[PDB]
DNA sequence: TGTCGTCAGGATTCCAGGCAGTTCG
DNA sequence: CGAACTGCCTGGAATCCTGACGACA
């Protein structure tokens, strides 16, 4: 599933991390990970293939029919929206623990489609929400 | 460090910190001369549950020196399963890492857990101008919130001179509520001018789900500041819940 | 690396000076438009746990719908309009239906259209077998509105006759001007990257700025006023590994910075409208305003720079044009025959002929669930674009400029992939007076060829 | 049509509704003159229940003009899950074509929903022979389908001039269910021929999630012809099943 | 062909309010 | 002669292991 995988990377990166004397850069096979997913997620989200839950073999198309015409229920969707969800804390944790460049457009651009395909409703006076993403959006702003 | 309470029927407590639980997991129990005190904070920044029990609550109360302990919600509601209403909670705490939970009986009880310890930030929270009190019964809420639960979770409270609506709106249903001081649910009314604020009722239907029925609450809010709803444990404690509204219609 | 920091050269001083009235105006703009108070309430009432897409696309298809009979209604030819549940009502008597569909079948008879939308099942003899014959083929069979008139079935809702979606073609004459503005159709720049155009492109930049050669080309540009343009300046990351080496500067912020520097330096008589392109920095589904707060504070100190959106329709002195980049023309050259990469003149015209950008679903093109739709057409436009086709067609159909802008930059390794030819280094200026053209200045012998 | 219906005993409609809520997602409420008929078809077709409710029953009745409403289910018992006997059960509507309902007493509560216009059918009740009549209890109705829900599923019901008897077996078990003067859940009958019929049980099961223990309900059948269960509630409401019988094995 | 997420679904135990048995002015 | 004060116990509901689905490499 989750956990043992994440458990399992945290640990190899800690262990490495214990013989090379705290002294580490970033991966690629994260981003090659991360790319390929994010393009699998938008062309599934723009395909949007439905199954009728009862109606097992037939398809329904795209085009809701609000029910199936030959099962009044509800019709089975692929979201394919949580594995993305869980990925990004994983790529948040990395850049967050070390710095690198060419990818904190990837990483503003993900979360930016996340918010604007949702589109945090509910804000208090006191926020100061802590980010490195947001830390770095800041300071490439200022440098700009 | 060391300290121990013992109390007679604990039920109140450990529903409380089922319900502290539920709420957040990450809580550490700060006990100072005066009794016991914990404010927990939310992972997204939204909600803040504050309590604090003097040394007027339970039979037994011998603490050596303040400090600040810690305990893990999940060992503590594989705990509070087994706690009988007719039971004597015994907390017992030395220097060592070792907390001991005891329960006498029919059959002498003894649950020995290691103490982690808890970093969470602590912060006063700054003082705002409320503009709007009243203090209502405990069940009243309940059935309401659990009425108006599956419809939508916007509950929208408006609140003018004596006068309170708790309503319920949408696109297929519209719940309301009318309260005046010759009603059945409210107890008094503190209000200064028209407000009216929508909350959401997830993490409120919880908890006054986990609070009893004939309990009474006190609710401060304003227009659209958030709102602090407060009530006390067996007079001498106080407990309270602080969360914002939302800023949609 | 380069910064293009350095490029800062003044106009052409001897170059006839003329400052005269700009009243600048436009129609549709997103940001104040579409998300004013619509968007935000879609259902805003579920249980404890739900989903919103499913609501979402519902409202979207509806509205969608409504806004198409709205426009068929103001159509003054049809009539007798009824719906599927009407055909209780209606028993004897051959109906008109403007609808949507299931799938297309060619038969001796008429067109088998099997239809389906959010009320019922329509049966259709419909009238491809008459003049709308192309017109219907040519059509998407998955997803389209198409207009049947004709008979009722035994249950089935089955009509029996033709009809496409045409547009109105008879118009009345504009308000003539006594000025020439201009649109030079440029799209698809694509800046920083290793095979772009960097000395073809400034010194382009240096002629529009008034350093001209030819006395035609001096009388041109000494009225030139507005100078619409498309965009895509930019292609963004999440493409393939291999654009890592395809990136000659290594910042993209700094790509905008350097873009935005560049187009500064040009007078303020001048007033450029930019919008934005098929590789944003936004939403990767259709449609968007613009970029985001950082990604335009360049463009907002830019102060002539009107940032309009993309696809975005613009009224300027009674002509219409319409800025968008389109990508179901490969669903219709993968869909009906007879159609190439250097058919952009019938791409568009068949996209044009729904009122709508792109109404197919299951594309390369992401649209996501908003129940406001803006892709419908009022009025008739005077100016056709589209956008990553890279190649150049003008086209008059019907008084309706459609016109491609092709691109500017060499050929890319997807480009010697599928074995392409482009069009680059096209400079189409076109006056608009009369929803017309001025010329196409071309000078690619400046650049290598690829 | 603006009317306004004022009774007690939610409770009573609540249980009503439950009965004859399974059945189909949406009901045909006739609200005339004369007061409400409830009437619904199974999507299988092999049920037909109908209610009749006299205007006299409600305490205070105002009825402008009669009509007909498709009543759904699902908001339907989302709503009436809260029915209590403590308090008075209000309808009303005024000119918007939604549906109000008011509850006084421990509180005010006011639920406005949409009223749904779906398409209804009209169905006629037919004579049919009937030759053995027997009233049953609710605790005995129970436990029958309670032993008859575990491995039978063919049912037999034999009624004879001075007994019932209900044959049941779904594979291997031969259950025997017989009833006679020996129990006081069966003393008043009324059979002049012996009587047989096959039947089944998950619809049984379904439709009996609303029914009483400490009631009385009258069962009506003959020799393999539908049956007939119904009952009274207020001396004046009815609400009758119509079951079909099962020939097939 | 290996992996990972979602969904429903029915069987299970835990909680709460109604039915019943019982000691108090 | 009626009213709280429990047992208890069964209905209602929250929890969860199992059975479907789709996604990438
Ligand atoms: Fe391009
Ligand atoms: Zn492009």
């Amino acid at each position: 599933g989750d956990m043992e995988e994440k458990v399992a990377r945290q640990l190899a990166l800690a262990e490495r991390i214990r013989a090379v004397d705290e002294h580490h850069v970033a991966e690629t096979i994260i981003n090659s990970h991360l790319v390929p997913d994010l393009r699998g997620n938008l062309r599934s989200f723009t395909r949007q293939e439905f199954r009728c839950v009862k109606c097992n073999t037939k398809y329904r198309r795209p085009p809701l029919t609000g029910k199936c015409p030959k099962c009044g229920g509800k019709i089975v969707l692929t979201v394919s929206k949580g594995a993305i969800e869980k990925y990004l804390p994983t790529a948040k944790m990395l850049v967050t623990k070390y710095r690198v460049k060419d990818y904190t457009r990837q990483r503003i651009c993900i979360t930016e489609k996340d918010i604007k395909t949702l589109f945090e409703k509910q804000r208090t006076l006191m926020g100061f929400s802590a980010d490195i993403c947001e830390k770095m959006v800041k300071e490439r702003t200022g440098h700009s | 460090m060391p300290f121990e309470v013992v109390f007679d029927g604990a039920k109140e407590f450990a529903d409380l910190i089922a319900t502290a639980s539920n709420l957040i997991d990450e809580a550490a129990f700060k006990f100072t001369e005066e009794g016991i005190s914990m404010r927990a904070m939310d992972p997204s920044r939204v909600v803040l549950i504050d309590l604090n029990l003097p040394e007027s609550i339970f039979s037994k109360y011998e603490v050596e020196e303040p400090e600040t302990i810690g305990i893990n919600m999940d060992q503590f509601k594989k705990i509070l399963k087994r706690g009988k209403a007719k039971d004597t909670l015994i907390l017992r705490k030395g220097d060592e890492n070792f907390l001991e939970i005891t329960f006498e009986g029919t059959a002498k009880r003894t649950f020995r857990l290691p103490l982690i310890d808890v970093e969470e930030l602590e912060l006063e929270l700054p003082e705002l101008p409320f503009t709007a009190k009243v203090v209502l019964l405990g069940e009243v809420l309940k059935e309401g919130i659990k009425d108006a639960s599956l419809v939508s979770d916007a509950i929208k409270f408006i609140a003018k001179e004596n006068e309170f609506t708790m309503k319920a709106e949408g696109e297929t249903n519209e719940v309301e509520i009318r309260l005046t001081l010759e009603d059945e649910g409210l107890l008094d009314l503190e209000v200064e001018e028209e407000t009216k604020s929508a909350y959401g009722i997830r993490y409120l239907s919880d908890m006054v789900k986990g609070i009893g029925k004939a309990d009474e609450v006190i609710l401060r809010f304003g227009n659209e500041m958030p709102l602090q709803m407060e009530y006390m444990i067996r007079d001498e404690g106080r407990l309270t819940f602080l969360l914002a509204p939302r800023v949609e219609e | 690396y380069s910064t293009y920091s350095d490029l800062v050269i003044a106009p052409k001083e001897g170059f006839h000076y003329r400052a005269k009235e700009i009243p600048d105006e436009w129609e549709l703009a997103f940001d104040v438009k579409n998300v004013k108070f619509e968007v935000p309430k879609v259902k805003n009432a579920q249980s404890k746990e739900g989903e919103v897409i499913i609501q979402a696309y519902s409202s979207y298809f509806k509205s969608r719908l409504k806004k198409m009979r709205r426009i068929f209604r103001e159509n003054p030819e049809i009539g007798t309009i009824v719906d599927i549940a009407k055909l209780s009502y209606v028993r004897e008597d051959d109906v008109t239906i403007i609808g949507l569909v299931n799938e297309k079948r060619e038969t001796r008879k008429g067109y088998l259209f099997e239809i389906e939308d959010a009320t019922g099942r329509i049966k259709v003899f419909i009238g491809s077998d008459k003049e709308g014959a192309n017109e219907a083929y040519s059509t998407i069979m998955p997803d389209s509105v198409v207009a049947f008139r004709g008979t009722p079935g035994k249950g089935i809702f089955f009509a029996n006759r033709v009809f496409l979606p045409d547009v109105p073609k008879f118009k009345r004459s504009k308000p003539p001007l006594e000025e020439k503005v201009y649109a030079i159709l440029l799209s698809d720049i694509h800046v920083g990257s290793n095979k772009f155009c960097e000395e073809a492109f400034i010194k382009f930049l240096e002629w529009l700025n008034g350093e001209v050669n030819s006395r035609t080309e001096e009388e041109l540009v000494s009225r030139i006023k507005y100078i619409i343009i498309g965009g895509d300046v930019v292609d963004g990351v999440g493409i393939y590994p291999g654009q890592y080496n395809e990136l000659a500067i290594p910042d993209i912020f700094d790509q905008y910075e350097a873009l935005a520097n560049l187009l500064k330096q040009v007078p303020d008589h001048i007033t450029m409208f930019i919008g934005p392109g098929n590789h944003d920095a936004a939403r990767t589904a259709l449609p968007q305003p613009g970029f985001y707060e950082e990604y335009a504070k360049p463009l907002y100190k830019l102060k002539n720079a009107v940032i309009i959106s993309n696809p975005a329709v613009i009224r300027l002195h009674g002509r219409d044009f319409l800025v968008a980049h389109g990508r179901g023309i490969e669903d219709v050259v993968d869909f009906v025959p007879n159609r190439s990469h250097h058919r952009p003149a019938e791409a568009m015209v068949e996209l044009l002929k729904l009122r709508h950008i792109a109404p197919t679903f299951g594309n390369k093109v992401p649209i996501a669930p908003d129940p406001e739709d803006t892709l419908v057409i009022e009025s008739v436009p005077d100016l056709f674009q589209a956008g990553h086709v890279h190649v150049m067609q003008y086209k008059t159909y019907n008084g309706v400029f459609v016109i491609n802008t092709g691109t500017w930059q060499a050929q890319t390794e997807f480009q010697k992939m599928v074995n392409i030819i482009p069009t680059p280094a096209r400079v189409p200026i076109i006056d608009v007076e009369t929803a017309r053209l001025r010329a196409v200045v071309r000078f690619d012998q400046f650049c290598e060829g690829v």
